[PDB]
RNA sequence: AAAGUUAUCCAAACUCGGUCGUUUAGAGGAAGUAAAAGUCGUAACAAGGUCUCCGUAGGUGAACCUGCGGAGGGAUCAUUU
RNA sequence: GGUAAUUCCAGCUCCAAUAGCGUAUAUUAAAGUUGUUGAGGUUAAAAAGCUCGUAGUUGAACCUUGGGCCUAGCCCGCCGGUACUGGCUGGGCUGGGCCUUUCCUUCUGGAGAACCGCAUGCCGGUGUGUCGGGGAACCAGGACUUUUACUCUGAACAAAUUAGAUCGCUUAAAGAAGGCCUAUGCUUGAAUACAUUAGCAUGGAAUAAUAGAAUAGGACGUGUGGUUCUAUUUUGUUGGUUUCUAGGACCGCCGUAAUGAUUAAUAGGGACAGUCGGGGGCGUCAGUAUUCAAUUGUCAGAGGUGAAAUUCUUGGAUUUAUUGAAGACUAACAACUGCGAAAGCAUUCGCCAAGGAUGUUUUCAUUAAUCAGGAACGAAAGUUAGGGGAUCGAAGACGAUCAGAUACCGUCGUAGUCUUAACCAUAAACUAUGCCGAUUAGGGAUCGGACGGCGUUUAUUUUUGACCCGUUCGGCACCUUACGAUAAAUCAAAAUGUUUGGGCUCCUGGGGGAGUAUGGUCGCAAGGCUGAAACUUAAAGAAAUUG
RNA sequence: GUAUUGGCCAGCCGUGGUGACAACGGGUAACGGAGGGUUAGGGCUCGACCCCGGAGAAGGAGCCUGAGAAACGGCUACUACA
RNA sequence: GCGGGUAAACGGCGGGAGUAACUAUGACUCUCUUAAGGUAGCCAAAUGCCUCGUCAUCUAAUUAGUGACGCGCAUGAAUGG
RNA sequence: AUAAGGGAAGUCGGCAAAAUAGAUCCGUAACUUCGGGAAAAGGAUUGGCUCUAAGGGUUGGGCACGUUGCGGCGUGCGGUUAACAACCAACUUAGAACUGGUACGGACAGGGGGAAUCUGACUGUCUAAUUAAAACAUAGCAUU
């Protein structure tokens, strides 16, 4: 309650909606284009990088395990990020200097599960695909 | 309620339904008009011209007896005041506040009243200008306003 | 201040009927008010009404007989074409079989069904069912 | 009637300086978030053991304490000639 | 998931979609979590401390209604007959004509009807004719008509696409094709609607604005005078000159006419009358108390605490009576009481300007509501200069307490507390509840004004004033109740909201980072106003129930 | 001067024009439109891309021929490449 | 002489040991000690002996210059900061 | 007084010398006690000759009567020259063409500038004959 209701008050109603529309969080990040600027990916879906080292990450408080992430430097803009290698016993497939391909967890810029500070996962290694190697459908090229 | 207040009084006057003079008046409309002009020449404004007629002798409504309002009668006889009386009294009150205010410099309450009175004068003066009673160049100058009242 | 005399009349009628009373008083009376009552009367939703004549504006005393659910007013009198008149009856009418939407047109004010017969449109001012 | 030549106009390009925008190195200084089986106290929640909180000013290892004016979200809807 | 894992790694079995199915990013629905339709703002996120006011948005009622006849077009009911046909004194719906004081502008021309008689011809009607009294309607042309918005119908405007009609590409997404006996032939389709804002025409005349006669500078007339400009053809032809006539502009005299002004809003402003209040400013008067000082009497302790100590004391403390000075503050009366825009305001009297309500057969006539920026006032503390400095007392110094005690308790004490002249602009500045207007239920108290009434009281006494009973307008509040509202506590508004639209301004969108960084602006400073991002998280929070 | 109008340009003379009904400036991961996707109604979002209009041929400027070009599968010069 | 007041009067304003899930450091604690134990600020400064102190910047190379750090032989608040 | 190429490599140290300089028009930062900084920094123009434009002063104004040696007054009025005509006079400012061995404040006269630290606030005063400074004085503030 409290809106202008007259028949010649179309200017006030249009201006008010434009101003209060910024309080939304989804729209504010769309208008300012934070993904184009701040995200390690240039607003894209995937990216390629080079593996630097293998790192183990502890799970959060209720859980207890080592999450076995990996460090990668992006070819496109030289930024450095960390990515998680899924499935059981898959670090044996990623060596040093291996040209991996990454994607997101699907939470749209937030950490997923108990893994802290990790936003990406390995999809392909040496252009073969991680899951295909796991089920022994292919052999990793030398 | 009120223009500058929070009161909501309803005190007013009730006009009778009848539009004809009482049978005991026995006074002609011509006699009334001559009676009005004598009081106007003595100096009275239309406000207490009516109350003198009502209280002292006879006429309760001048309109029903003669068919015209008091101010309309005076204008046709060349007796209308140069400025309307309602605006005249507002000017008179504003002058008295300024005269008192300059002697009592830190009377902060009377300073607030003066803003209300002058703000009421500007609104009323704008209406008279857009209807043609006052010339379009008329302005309320605080410096020379003291001559208008007296 | 008083900005819609029609709203005051319709609101006062709705309150008294909802409380089960039989008669209503309306302080200001106008041409639009009387023309609105006449449309309701011809459909049986109210009874006789009488206009006392004070010299200022007059009053109205309407006689109620039940049968009335609600009577409201649309405050911004929008402009409605003839082709889009079916949008409104879908919005503020309980059912298609009964109910009336009041319009104002150059051929006098009328309900939404007679306007279709005369093939006329105009501005919307209220409703009752 | 060709080469050549005199004076204006349209003007690319280079040099120096000014101004605006984006990106980036830096001794040292001062904050935030998280992770801890760390050290010292116990401010708040019961009248939390000095009732709690707000604006302002000063002081102390740390939470905090004290002065002046407010609020009850209080521990009182209440005391008679 | 920590030794019998319905959730990991595997073998069986089973479920979902199926030539397809999973994952990542973007975008729409779900979202009434962006809310014009349609969203919250007492306590969950959120009404500016308060009032004035310009843009902007919004604004009370009122001017030709009704009635009386005639006639048409489309439906339904009914009757009867064979979907057809006729009828109802059929009841309705849409439209067109007349009389009621109203009806419908005007001139020129075109062609020509109806109603009329003239004579000429058949079985009381008719072609009659370059017959005339006569122009219903129609077409073309000229002049006049308050101006916008709105709605109806037309005109103009792209193919593809969207909706949609037709035809068995073997069906379908498509396509614009096809069909008929057999044909040396015939025949058809390639429709229609929508856009929609702006511009061009037409009909309507409700709703919302706008214009006209008040210093008459007003309307009308074949009334009647003027002075100025323009000049068609007729008197052979040209030039020059004149009259009459026709037209335009302007100004008198006279006449005609019902000669020209809407109410006075339980909207607003102003005047007047008797009052009311701790509303504001300047000056002045009074009260006890606290501290100090002087005089006076007496003799051993006084102070302070839960208990003690620091401190003061025969250089007579504490206590007792009388007198004097200084600064601050206004006890009891004092309340579910008064006034102010809020902050706030309490001893007497004099002076100065202002305000609300009530009373009124005064006056003006829409002058009004709310307000982005902008402006006045704004407790306490704090700042700059003088005066003042009794009492309390931030900082500070000591005495106890305590494991420690930079505190709570006790004895001292600087800025400050008060005033004059200038700055600051924040408070749990609270009713955590914006302002104007209408309607909805019962009750008894109280403050201010008016009106009615039986008595008591009382005065150089009546009328007035004090008390009692009732009505009414305007205020600060309260009790009961729920037809209603809410998540609930609870609320006469927080009601009249899924049956949702009376007008207007401001503010909010999960919790942190954060009212922080940075830029700008105001200030002597302290600081005020405006106000992000990176990063991080699955819960914070509200009302109530049992322990 | 131009195919022609025009502060398009040269002389002389006035002091104006736009703005809270948002001028001026900055951003655009911006060619515009017919239209695509998603739907109770109201909407939100996308449109380089077969049709229509505009602009460009590595970056800037100049010009010849001709009814028509400031053309680049035409010419001249500088800058950058080769 | 005994007893009070006074620092914008002259002037003054400290040492030694232990102690935090590596190392380092020491918020915290005991201890000696008096008129009081240097507070807000500032610094190899015209005031620092060791000293050409340590780190950064300026140069091909800098005992010099500027910016930081501070147990400061012997900085410091009207002997005014 | 002048010097090829280099431009502080000289020296305790840019000591001495050089460079800048008038007027007209553009342009001008951090900081700030909002007065300043500022002539900040950094650019352009300048002769001769032949012309054009602007900026002023003084005296003159139509009838009708009356006086007087073509007129000076007395008057009685009217009009506002859509500002005309004659004569007189110094300098200051702006613009155009042509011209030259590209020169022109042609001699004289005539500021070098910028980024920072230490120290006294400023103008002012003193060791005549080796020290002009951070020393003295000053307004403001405080005490007796
Ligand atoms: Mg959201
Ligand atoms: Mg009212
Ligand atoms: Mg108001
Ligand atoms: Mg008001
Ligand atoms: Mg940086
Ligand atoms: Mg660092
Ligand atoms: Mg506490
Ligand atoms: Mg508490
Ligand atoms: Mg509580
Ligand atoms: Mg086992
Ligand atoms: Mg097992
Ligand atoms: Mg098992
Ligand atoms: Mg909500
Ligand atoms: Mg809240
Ligand atoms: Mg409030
Ligand atoms: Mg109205
Ligand atoms: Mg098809
Ligand atoms: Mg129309
Ligand atoms: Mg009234
Ligand atoms: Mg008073
Ligand atoms: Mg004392
Ligand atoms: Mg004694
Ligand atoms: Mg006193
Ligand atoms: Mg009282
Ligand atoms: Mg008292
Ligand atoms: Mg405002
Ligand atoms: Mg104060
Ligand atoms: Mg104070
Ligand atoms: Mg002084
Ligand atoms: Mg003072
Ligand atoms: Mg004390
Ligand atoms: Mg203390
Ligand atoms: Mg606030
Ligand atoms: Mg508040
Ligand atoms: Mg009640
Ligand atoms: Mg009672
Ligand atoms: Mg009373
Ligand atoms: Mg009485
Ligand atoms: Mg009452
Ligand atoms: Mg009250
Ligand atoms: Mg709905
Ligand atoms: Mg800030
Ligand atoms: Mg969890
Ligand atoms: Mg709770
Ligand atoms: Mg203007
Ligand atoms: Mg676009
Ligand atoms: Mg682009
Ligand atoms: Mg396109
Ligand atoms: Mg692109
Ligand atoms: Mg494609
Ligand atoms: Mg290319
Ligand atoms: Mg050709
Ligand atoms: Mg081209
Ligand atoms: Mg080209
Ligand atoms: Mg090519
Ligand atoms: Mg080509
Ligand atoms: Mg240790
Ligand atoms: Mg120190
Ligand atoms: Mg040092
Ligand atoms: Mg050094
Ligand atoms: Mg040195
Ligand atoms: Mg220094
Ligand atoms: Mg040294
Ligand atoms: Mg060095
Ligand atoms: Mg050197
Ligand atoms: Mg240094
Ligand atoms: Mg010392
Ligand atoms: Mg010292
Ligand atoms: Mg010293
Ligand atoms: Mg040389
Ligand atoms: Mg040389
Ligand atoms: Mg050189
Ligand atoms: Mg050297
Ligand atoms: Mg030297
Ligand atoms: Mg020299
Ligand atoms: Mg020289
Ligand atoms: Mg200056
Ligand atoms: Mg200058
Ligand atoms: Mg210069
Ligand atoms: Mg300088
Ligand atoms: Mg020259
Ligand atoms: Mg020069
Ligand atoms: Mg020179
Ligand atoms: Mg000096
Ligand atoms: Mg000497
Ligand atoms: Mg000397």
């Amino acid at each position: 309650g409290g809106k202008p209701r007259g028949l010649n008050a179309a200017r006030k109603l249009r201006n008010n909606r434009r101003e209060q529309r910024w309080a939304d969080l989804q729209y504010k990040k769309r208008a300012l284009g934070t993904a184009y600027k701040s995200s390690p990916f240039g607003g894209s879906s995937h990216a390629k990088g080079i593996v630097l080292e293998k790192v183990g990450v502890e799970a959060k408080q209720p859980n207890s395990a080592i999450r076995k992430c990996v460090r990668v430097q992006l070819i496109k803009n030289g930024k450095k990020v960390t990515a998680f290698v899924p499935n059981d016993g898959c670090l044996n497939f990623v060596d040093e200097n291996d040209e991996v391909l990454l994607a997101g967890f699907g939470r749209k810029g937030k950490a997923k599960g108990d893994i802290p500070g990790v936003r990406f996962k390995v999809v392909k290694v040496s252009g073969v695909g991680l899951l295909a190697l796991w089920k022994e459908k292919k052999e990793k090229p030398r | 309620g009120r223009l500058h207040s929070k009161g909501k009084g309803i005190s007013a006057s009730a006009i009778p339904y009848s539009r004809n003079p009482p049978a005991w008046l026995k006074t002609t409309p011509e006699q009334v008009v001559e009676q009005i002009c004598k009081l106007a020449r003595k100096g009275a404004t239309p406000s207490q011209i009516g109350v003198i007629l009502r209280d002292s002798h006879g006429i309760a409504q001048v309109k029903v007896v003669t068919g015209n309002k008091i101010l309309r009668i005076l204008k046709s006889n060349g007796l209308a005041p140069d400025i309307p009386e309602d605006l005249y009294f507002l000017i008179k009150k504003a002058v008295a506040v300024r005269k008192h205010l300059e002697r009592n410099r830190k009377d902060k309450d009377s300073k607030f009243r003066l803003i209300l009175i002058e703000s009421r004068i500007h609104r009323l003066a704008r209406y008279y200008k857009t209807v043609g009673v006052l010339p379009p160049t008329w302005k309320y100058e605080s410096s020379t306003a003291s001559t208008l009242v007296a | 201040v008083r900005t819609s005399v029609l709203h005051d009349a319709l609101n006062s009628i709705n309150n008294a009927e909802k409380m089960g009373k039989r008669q209503v008083m309306i302080r200001p009376s106008s041409k639009v008010i009387v023309k609105f009552l006449q449309v309701m009367q011809r459909h049986g939703y109210i009874g006789e009404f009488e206009e006392v004549d004070n010299h200022r504006s007059g009053k109205i005393v309407v006689q109620l007989n039940g049968r009335l659910n609600k009577c409201g007013v649309i405050s911004p009198r929008y402009n409605v074409r003839l082709a889009e008149l079916e949008k409104w009856v879908t919005k503020l009418l309980p059912a298609r079989q009964f109910g009336y939407v009041i319009l104002t047109t150059s051929a006098g004010i009328m309900d939404h069904e007679e306007a279709r017969r005369k093939h006329v449109a105009g501005k919307i001012i209220g409703f009752f069912y």
